[PDB]
RNA sequence: CCCACCCAUACCCCGCCCUCAGGGUAGAAACGAUGCCCUGAGGAGUAGGCGGCCGUGGAGGUCAGUGACGAAGCCUAGGGCGUGAGCCCGGGUCGAACGGCCUCUAGUGCAGAUCUUGGUGGUAGUAGCA
RNA sequence: GGGACCGAGGACCGCGCUCUGCAAGGAUGCUGGCGUAAUGGUCACCAGCGACCCGUCUUGAAACACGGACCAAGGAGUCAAGGUUUUGCGCGAGUGUUUGGGUGUAAAACCCGCACGCGUAAGGUGAGAGCUUCGGCGCAUCAUCGACCGAUCCUGAUGUAUUCGGAUGGAUUUGAGUAGGAGCGUUAAGCCUUGGACCCGAAAGAUGGUGAACUAUAUGGGGGCGAAAGACUAACCAUCUAGUAGCUGGUUACCGCCGAAGUUUCCCUCAGGAUAGCAGUGUCGACCUUCAGUUUUAUGAGGUAAAGCGAAUGAACUUUAAAUAUGUAAGAAGCCCUUGUUACUUAACUGAACGUGGGCAUUCGAAUGUAUCGACACUAGUGGGCCAUUUUUGGUAAGCAGAACUGGCGAUGCGGGAUGAACCGAA
RNA sequence: GAGACCGAUAGCGCACAAGUAGAGUGAUCGAAAGAUGAAAAGCACUUUGAAAAGAGGGUUAAAUAGCACGUGAAAUUGUUGA
């Protein structure tokens, strides 16, 4: 009861403070991205095809190598 | 009218429209007048300004009441021990700001002027520097205190 | 307070008499004793014999202890010293100690005959609390 | 850009009402003192709080009250008082009881409740009377 | 010089002046017509301007929905018991006759025995209303230090029945404690609970009666278990019942004064409570004592803009420093310095706390306002939001969404914007 | 025997030929409705009209009390006046 209540109370501040953090990751995503776009403008020593591993740790493993 | 100026209008005793109260300048009442820039209208008075200020439209305070001030006498019961003893005393005192002016003023009640006769201006609630009437006229408000009496 | 609550006809015509004694006098006894006969009885608690006399034990005596209340036997008194006592009423009892101790009754129209000002008077009230 | 002019319950002067606040009023030629006089200020208002008044049935006291030379009730393109709820008078009808004042008492105040009872409207001299 | 509106009061007093008097604390003098429907007032109509149909309900507000054919009479917070607050009255450490008895002009009134109900069987410092012979006395009550008692944890005295007790000194303890009684009875008003409980209205259940309805044949009536034999478990009438709702609708003269909230916190998941806030009543202490959505001064958080680099160094540079809002403090409710104590502490009369002395009572330590402020107790209605400015976070093609402040609406009429919840002026 | 009770929409459902009229197969349900005048003295007689009734006349203090009867409001209606 205690925590349904103060669920009830705090209910709207979470569906804002979720649409926000949402939007950031986007926005993270986004940024990642540019810098990955850059890097190969920049120069870059890749394969046939690429990395079999996610979207995620492939990323920040090439800006790691660089 | 927001709560800063809203306070400045209950200390500087401007209660009604048409109400108008003698300052002395002084940096803090410069910027509690220059915060209550858009509701007032201030300036410089003359000696015919105080002086007919004083005679026809001057009530003193006497123990919490507005009483016109008749009486020399009157006059020397609340402002004898400050050595002003007369309506001649009292408007000394206040056109050339003397030692005891703030005792002075809040014995005057606060003028209650009329509409001005002959209009204020086309549009009345911009800068008077602008072509309107609020802010500061330096020697104009001895016109406009024509106008009110 | 412009009008008393009591409907007491002889308390309306101590409170007109209190009101030309403070008018006409600059008395505060006279004052405090018309703000008195004005408050209403809980707030005019009882003065008993003991704390008049704890009360006169100091340099006090020879003097007339005013209250504006209704004055209580004590049993735990044993002895009543002499005592100018007024108040609005007394006990039987109260009253036949004070005579018998050698003091004398004084109502509040008395008290006024005898010192209008209140000169030489000790004034109590009862404990509120 | 300049001049004059129009008007809000707003602002200024005056009158009046109410409320609040501050003063005065006894060796009484003295006062609905719960009264009177002076001065000043204020005045929108839901829920709510407080106070004073108006009205109804009955009770005690009083007006040595009113009344068949006309009580009460009712009607009035007739008047007077009160801000108001209301109160008083004139004219017509009517016939047998009624009222003011201080207290007491309560089955005491209506536009609603698809309110209850009763009476009466438009629909309408209409649908209709095979 | 011309015009307009007004004439409040009713012997004298007063301020004065130009003083035989006067425009000096409020209008007098002269004259005319009429002396009655002439003034004035009420009804009917016309004219100019103004003007949504009332109540209920919901919502931030409308809109919707509900009730309204008309009139007369009736028509809804009452009574009892038990609590509690305040006001009046009586008696008062007591109070209450009315169970009953005794009179009686007979349900009245008057009187009273024994019980019974409820209550009852010591200070100092600083203040403080009030007296004062002006030397001081000092009610109630408060802050602290006190003294004692019921209770708790100890400390452990003569002794004693050899196993019985609490005296002294104590404790960051507790009392709805003592500390020189306030209660009882009753009147009036208010609130709470229970009764029909402000009035009207839900489906149900039960007790006792009256009747009929079935191509089922005087009779048989439901279900499941079991091989059976068998064990188990409708309708109308009156009454209980004025049954049970938080839900709907309604809830009856006038005027005057004072007048809100729509919110914080806590508990609990409910047809919500408690605390605080707004409003009011009573009591206590002061006198603008003192306070304040405000400026100024001093000091923080923004070095944010700007100037220079013929100052150094290089928004992250600086001598300086913007605009813009914003927190704290501004005196006797004070600072220090000085030395007496302490169980604290230090190598130490050494520091800290508790006190003494001093210093300024007059500008006592900025301005400006001040239609008083603080404390305690008790009481009623409130717990919704909508729009907008500014600042700020995010996003879309554009929309838009979320916080903070302030402002309008509620409960607010009036002028303008032709019209009109959100606009302008002004209450 | 009384009452700070109610006073014909009140007070018992019933102040009256009221548990009556009436409804229901039945158990049962269950009303409305008082007031001339002191005294009927309750309108002789004439005329019109088939009658009902009307117009004269009459009783009475009053018929502006006619057994559609004390007083006689509102809603609603007719005539006349504006």
């Amino acid at each position: 009861a205690r925590k349904q209540r103060d669920l009830k109370k705090f209910g709207k501040a979470v569906q804002v403070q979720k649409q926000l953090e949402r939007a950031k990751q986007k926005r993270e995503a986004l940024d990642k991205i540019n810098q990955l776009k850059r890097k190969r403008a920049e120069g870059g020593a890749l394969g046939a095809t690429e990395a079999d591993d996610p979207f995620d740790v492939a990323v920040d493993n090439e800006l790691s190598r660089d | 009218i927001p709560p800063k100026p809203r306070k400045i209008l209950q200390l500087l005793r401007l209660r009604q429209i048409n109400n108008g109260v003698f300052v002395k300048v002084t940096k803090a009442t410069a910027e509690m007048i220059k915060i209550v820039e858009p509701w007032v209208a201030y300036g410089y008075p003359n000696l015919k300004s105080v002086r007919e200020l004083i005679y026809k439209r001057g009530y003193g305070k006497v123990n919490g009441q507005r009483i016109p001030l008749t009486d020399n006498a009157i006059i020397e019961e609340n402002l004898g021990k400050y050595g002003i003893i007369c309506i001649e005393d009292l408007i000394h005192e206040i056109f050339t700001v003397g030692p005891n002016f703030k005792q002075a003023a809040n014995f005057l009640w606060p003028f209650k002027l009329s509409n001005p006769n002959g209009g204020f201006r086309p549009r009345k609630f911009k800068h008077f520097i602008e072509g309107g009437d609020l802010g500061n006229r330096e020697e104009h408000i001895n016109a406009l205190i024509r106008a009110m009496n | 307070r412009k009008a008393p609550k009591s409907d007491n006809v002889y308390l309306k015509l101590l409170v007109k008499l209190y009101r030309f004694l403070a008018r006409r006098t600059e008395a505060p006894f006279n004052k405090v004793v018309l703000r008195r006969l004005f408050m209403s009885r809980i707030n005019r608690p009882p003065v008993s014999l003991s704390r008049i006399a704890r009360n006169l034990k100091n340099g006090n005596e020879k003097k007339t202890v005013v209250v504006v209340a209704t004055v209580t036997d004590d049993n735990r008194l044993l002895q009543v010293p002499k005592m100018e006592v007024a108040a609005l009423r007394f006990t039987a009892k109260a009253r036949a100690r004070i005579e018998a101790a050698g003091g004398r009754t004084l109502t509040l129209d008395q008290l006024a005959l005898e010192k209008p000002t209140g000169a030489n008077t000790l004034l109590l009230r009862g404990p509120k609390n």
